[PDB]
């Protein structure tokens, strides 16, 4: 999930955008 | 748990401000 | 902008309020 | 909505506690 | 509503100033 | 109190020290 | 420090909700 | 204090609750 | 008064949005 | 600039990515 | 890299308090 | 830089003022 990509790590705009509706 | 706890509230204001009008979800 | 603002806080307060269930932020 | 319930009024927890999953 | 969005704001203001000291919010 | 000086206009710093402890 | 300094901020963000018209106090 | 007892482990709101006036 | 509040947002949004370029806030 | 531009209607990202380095 | 991310975010709205009209700049 | 000098210790509000314009 979210956490677990985003957390341990930097994400990007772009990757960010993969959790909008 | 509390990095994690802390962490996820930044990600949620950025998601806000990503998203716009289609909105977002948000599962722990 | 008092919407935009005022969502801003909405989603941090959900983000308390529910938890392990998480939650749908949908303007 | 929320933004119509809440951005005009001040919200409670239990209030708030309605949108949750 | 303004008052409870600036309510907010406040409380990290005297947060970062208070330091050691730490503080009381009453509204 | 502090809403009423501090949400009308603009406390400094040493305005909003204050209302420390 | 600095993780207690960062954690605190959240705190009291949480508190300011969750006490309403009671209010707090923080002493860190 | 509040420090020792939620910046350690995540306090749910009920023992948030606690430091309220 | 709402020019500071919404001052606060904007440098948050500027801190995600810039990155590593950084910036500048003038008001 | 930035305040009256973004605080009288809504700026998007792109139009935020305007005032970066 | 992620702590210092979340860091970063509490040192800007601090920056903007402290220097009011002055302003101010960040640099990562 | 600011992150150097603040993020692996506390920087109080006169060390934060060489960082404003
Ligand atoms: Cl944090
Ligand atoms: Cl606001
Ligand atoms: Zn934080
Ligand atoms: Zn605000």
């Amino acid at each position: 999930g979210i956490v677990e990509q985003c957390c341990t790590s930097i994400c990007s705009l772009y990757q960010l955008e993969n959790y909008c509706n | 748990f509390v990095n994690q706890h802390l962490c996820g509230s930044h990600l949620v204001e950025a998601l806000y401000l990503v998203c716009g009008e289609r909105g977002f979800f948000y599962t722990p």
